Formats: structure tokens, sequence, C-alpha cells
């Protein structure tokens, strides 16, 4: 149901300033207008703010080299294309950059995997015999490629050359304990109810 | 079953300290995390502390850190929550809970215990009966009650007929009389025949003054 | 800083009405959110552990839902025992935050308030004061009006009205005021009464007693 009038702009239409009582945007016809001009872009206008962040309030495309998307952990600042009212695709930050509070790396211009593969390793799940075995679940561990027996914590004599006494802690929302749990803010693996 | 009993809590002067204990009757007390959550008299619930099974993990809230010292004894199946430097905003009912193997967050709770940070002094509750109608009708039209006059901290318990009388019993927290005095009245409506058949008595326990009063309610019975 | 909003806060509906409560989150809180029910005097109780999961022993009419920043509790058929205050508490991105609290009353047909008048006790009279109590029981709605016409003189104010909560068993209310006076005030007037003006009473039915109290 792609209803015209919703604040979001869907296909078919091009601007959704809304109903007349709230359509402050002059670039767009009101949603309660005749169907010939049903949420259509006003004549002699270049863009509307509802189309994207690269439009001026005076219905003109924001010039090129104008910022539209902020810098992220794996994304550089987006500049307006000067030809479209939407922020174009941001150029990705370089591979393996420290991401997700240094728990992960910048892969494919996004934040996935873990820091283990930054050092040429792969991530793994540790396990303790007795005591506070929960804490280890929220502690990042790494393994050699296809060698599960090499699994060890980041902050250990093993992987010391890579992490140098850094017991990296998982971020809240990251799964743990072989997906059985999800790590919480208190650094306690938690989930899989019952 | 699961049953948690909380003891302590009362009238503490501003500042100072107080001790609170939670007793966990039936469950594997050494296999579950423990926690404390409190609610002010007229506000919402608010978490306080979260305790691991064998120590090694003791969190608090940013509003209580430096004031609350919590402890536990798995052998004794108890959960202590010592609190220091109490302010006026600590007047609340504190609830004991069990923060399960981090799942079904708090599967069970306790009834709590009120904490009053007022600078006043505890006063013994006078008990006065509210008599029924001596010109009794029949068919079930009657009512009787007890008045707990001048009782303070807050908490009072009323058990009509030593727990036998439960249906028709009504009780609601009182309001300050002129010179800072709570005065609660409990009321129950009973059949007119039972008014002349059984004996009806209110059992009131004022834990803070440690005064227990058992007052029976009988009709006026003038011209003795 | 995660912000927990709960809409609505106050809510009155009749038996069998479908009820929806929304817990609004400032950011993308995790699905480890549980809904709890509290009744006054007693302690809260678990209703729905994580997103759309019914706890054993909880009535099976409840049904959770929601993702991202919006979570929803759905009571399929409201019932007299569902009166209470409901809270939403999230997890895993949560220092155990509790929602503001959705209060929920019930709507029922108007019932006749049972009015009883209680003269004071003799022991209190020797102390120096006296307390006369008027009682209203098992009525709806909260609408009330109590007048103390001592010796037909409509003096008012030493009464302090206490209003109970809705009994889940029968969805009714209760109320009580307390007139307080001194010894000389007790002999100051002759005949005491309390007047009731509930809307379900076609007339202001008043219960009265002489000072002889017998
Ligand atoms: C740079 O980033 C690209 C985009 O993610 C990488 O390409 C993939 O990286 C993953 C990382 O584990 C590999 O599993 C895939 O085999 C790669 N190729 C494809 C087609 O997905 C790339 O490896 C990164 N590194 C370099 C040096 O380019």
């Amino acid at each position: 149901q792609p209803i015209c009038g919703n604040g979001m702009v869907e296909q078919g239409e091009e601007c959704d300033c809304g109903y007349s009582d709230q359509c402050k945007d002059e670039c767009c016809y009101d949603a309660n207008q005749p169907e010939g001009k049903k949420c259509k872009l006003k004549p002699g206008k270049q863009c509307s703010p509802s189309q994207g962040p690269c439009c001026t309030a005076h219905c003109a495309f924001k010039s090129k080299t104008e910022k539209c998307r902020d810098d992220s952990d794996c994304a550089k600042e987006g500049i307006c294309n000067g030809i479209t009212a939407l922020c174009p695709a941001s150029d990705p930050k370089p591979n393996f950059t420290d991401c997700n509070r240094h728990t992960q790396v910048c892969i494919n211009g996004q934040c996935a995997g873990s820091i283990c593969e930054k050092h040429g390793l792969e991530e793994c799940t540790c396990a303790s015999s007795d005591g506070k075995d929960d804490k280890e679940l929220c502690h990042v561990c790494c393994m050699k490629k296809m060698e599960p027996s090499t699994c060890a914590s980041t902050g250990s004599v093993q992987w010391n050359k890579y992490f140098l006494g850094r017991t990296i802690t998982l971020q809240p929302g990251s799964p743990c304990n072989d997906f059985r749990g999800y790590c919480d803010v208190f650094m306690r693996c938690r989930a899989s109810g019952s | 079953q699961v049953q948690l009993v909380e003891s302590g809590g009362g009238l503490v002067k501003p500042g100072g300290s107080l001790r609170l204990s939670c007793a966990a009757s039936g469950f594997t007390f050494s296999d579950y995390y423990m926690s404390w959550i409190r609610q002010a008299p007229g506000k919402g619930l608010e978490w306080v502390s979260y305790i691991s099974s064998s120590g090694s993990t003791i969190y608090y809230a940013d509003s209580v850190k430096g004031r609350f010292t919590i402890s536990r004894d798995n052998a004794k199946n108890s959960l202590y929550l010592q609190m220091n430097s109490l302010r006026a905003e600590d007047t609340a009912v504190y609830y004991c809970a069990r923060d399960f193997y981090d799942s079904k967050i708090f599967d069970y709770w306790g009834q709590g215990t009120l904490v009053t940070v007022s600078s006043a002094s505890t006063k013994g509750p006078s008990v006065f009966p509210l008599a029924p109608s001596s010109k009794s009708t029949s068919g079930g039209t009657a009512a009787l009650g007890c008045l707990v006059k001048d009782y303070f901290p807050e908490p009072v318990t009323v058990s009509w007929n030593s727990g036998a009388l439960t249906s028709g019993v009504h009780t609601f927290p009182a309001v300050l009389q002129s010179s800072g005095l709570y005065s609660l009245s409990s009321v129950v409506t009973v059949p007119s025949s039972s008014l002349g058949t059984q004996t009806y008595i209110c059992n009131v326990n004022h834990k803070p003054s440690n005064t227990k009063v058992d007052k029976k309610v009988e009709p006026k019975s003038c011209d003795k | 800083d995660i912000q927990m909003t709960q809409s609505p806060s106050s809510l009155s509906a009749s038996v069998g009405d479908r009820v929806t409560i929304t817990c609004r989150a400032s950011q993308s809180i995790s699905s480890y959110l549980n809904w709890y029910q509290q009744k006054p005097g007693k302690a809260p109780k678990l209703l729905i552990y994580a997103a759309s999961s019914l706890q054993s022993g909880v009535p099976s009419r409840f049904s959770g839902s929601g993702s991202g920043t919006d979570f929803t509790l759905t009571i399929s058929s409201l019932q007299p025992e569902d009166v209470g205050v409901y809270y939403c508490m999230e997890g895993l991105k949560t220092p155990f935050t509790f929602g503001p609290g959705t209060k929920l009353e019930i709507k029922r047909t108007v019932a006749a308030p049972s009015v009883f008048i209680f003269p004071p006790s003799d022991e209190q009279l020797k102390s120096g004061t006296a307390s006369v109590v008027c009682l209203l029981n098992n009525f709806y709605p909260r609408e009330a009006k109590v007048q103390w016409k001592v010796d037909n003189a409509l003096q008012s104010g030493n009464s302090q009205e206490s209003v109970t909560e809705q009994d889940s068993k029968d969805s009714t209310y209760s109320l009580s005021s307390t007139l307080t006076l001194s010894k000389a005030d007790y002999e100051k007037h002759k005949v005491y009464a309390c007047e009731v003006t509930h809307q379900g009473l076609s007339s202001p039915v008043t219960k009265s007693f002489n000072r002889g109290e017998c």
C-alpha cells in the first residue's frame, strides 16, 4: 500500500510534504491536492527537502562538495552530488580499520567480522572449566585459520604479538557462547531463553 | 515453589546506615544471580544492584554507588544489602529478586520492605474498635471495623479472625493527621446473622513499635 | 542515554475490550524485554518474558510483539482481574530500565454503594478526641460526596476521605472518611450523620445516629 501523503517518499510519486495543514515545504504539492498534481513536484522547481538531504529549502539542488552524510567508523563523509537531491553513495573507509569500538574491522565498507581477521586470524569462542565462565564469553577470542585448537583470548601470551595485553570485550548485541547467548552491557553473555 | 522473604527496613534518621536481608526458601540459590529493585511511594520501579552467584561481579546504580554495600552468603541462603549515608530521596520500598541464568529476567520477586528516611520518631498505635449496629437487621446487612490511630512509621498488618476472615476485608493507607499522625481504619462487612453468631476480631501487628494488638469488635451493647 | 516511554499511562476500558500498550524506546533496544504486572500493596509479577513469549502460569490472553524502538503488549480480552499497573523492562542494552508505567482500570455498570456509619469508641472519648467514620463499599465509579451535618449544621473538613482500589474479584470501589473532633466538640452537637451523593442513588441517602449511640 504505497499511499501518497506519508512523510516517506515512495515510488510513483516524487515528494511528500504532507497534507495542506502541515505542508510547510513549498516545493511540493499538498497530499490533499487534485490527482493530476497528487503529491507532485511544483512546476519550475528543482528539488524538495523530502527527496533527500541534498536539497535546499528554495527548491534548488545543493551544490557539489557540500556535506550530506557524516563520517562513520567505516564510511567517509558524503558530499552532495550537485545533480540529485539525495546524498550519493559514500566512499568506504579503508579495509580492516578499527571498527565497532575496536571489536570489529571495516570490511566491504561496513562493520562485520572481528578484529581477529585484521591480524590475519579468525574469530573463535573460548571456554573455561570453573568459576566465572560467563565473562570469557563476552571476551573476544581468536583462532588460526581452520585450526580450532588454537583458540585463545585476545589478552594472552598467545596472540600477544597481535593484541599486546588487550582483553577485547564484545559489544552489547553481539552474539556469544556459540550463538547460544548475546553479550549484554554488563559483559555477561545472555540469551536462548528458559 | 519459590518464596522470597525480606526483613528489616523502618524509620532511619537522615544519614546513617541500615541493613536489609533477603531469605530465599526454595530454589538452587547458588545457581542464580540476585538483584535488588526499589520503588518510591508514588513513583516507578528502579533497579539497584545485580549480584553474581559466587561474587566476582557486583554492580550498582550510578545513583547509589558509594552508598550501598551489598553482600551474600550462599551457605546461609541470604542476600544482604547494606546502605550507607541515606538521603531523603531513599524513602522507598525495596524488592528482592532473582535475575535468572540471565533469562526471563526476574522470574520471581519478593514483597519488599519499606524504608523511611524521616527524622521523626516511631509512635505506638492506639487501637479503637468501630462497632456494628446493635439494632441489627437480618439478611446480611452489617459491618465492623478497627481504627489504628496515631501509628507511625508507615507499615501495619491487619488480619481479621487471625487470617480466617479474608473476603469483604478492606484496608487502605492512611493520611497524616494534623500533627504528623497516620490513622488507618480497616472495615469488613459480614452477614447480619453472623453478627449475632460468630465472634469477629481484628489482629493488628505494628512491626516497628513491635506492638501487637488484638482487639475484638462487638456491638454497642448499652445498658450493661 | 536510553529513554523509555510508555503510552498510554492511564487507561479505562470495559470487560472484553481489546487493549494495546506500546513501550517506546529511544534507540534500538534488544528483544530481551519483559512485561510485568503490579497490583497495589503486592509485588510485580512477570507477564511476558522476551518479545512475544508467554510465561507459564500467566493467563493465555496476553500476546507480546515489537522490534527495534517499539514494543507492544496486547491483551486480547480485558477482564476484571486485569486491573493494575503494567511496566516494560528491556535487556542487554539496559541498566534494568523500567517504563513509566501504564495504569489500567476497568469499566463496569454502576452499582449501589453500601453505606454504613460507625460511631466512635468509648476508650477514645476518655483520651480527649473522637472519630466518626462513614463507609461506602462496593460501588462504581469513584464519584463521591460526603457531608457531616452535626446537629443539622453542615460543618465540613475534619473528614479525611480514604479511597481504596478496584477489587479485581468484582470490579468495585470502596471509600471512607474520618471526622475528628475533641471532647467539648462531641458534646457541642446532638445528632450526627453522613450524607452520600453517589450518582447511582436517586436520592441522597443518609445514615445517622443520635449521640446516645444506642
Ligand atoms: C577489502 O574489502 C573487500 C570487500 O569486503 C574484501 O573482499 C572480500 O573480503 C572477505 C573478507 O573475509 C573475503 O572473505 C572475500 O573472499 C573477499 N572477496 C569477495 C568477492 O567477497 C577484500 O578481501 C578486502 N581486502 C583486500 C586486500 O582487498
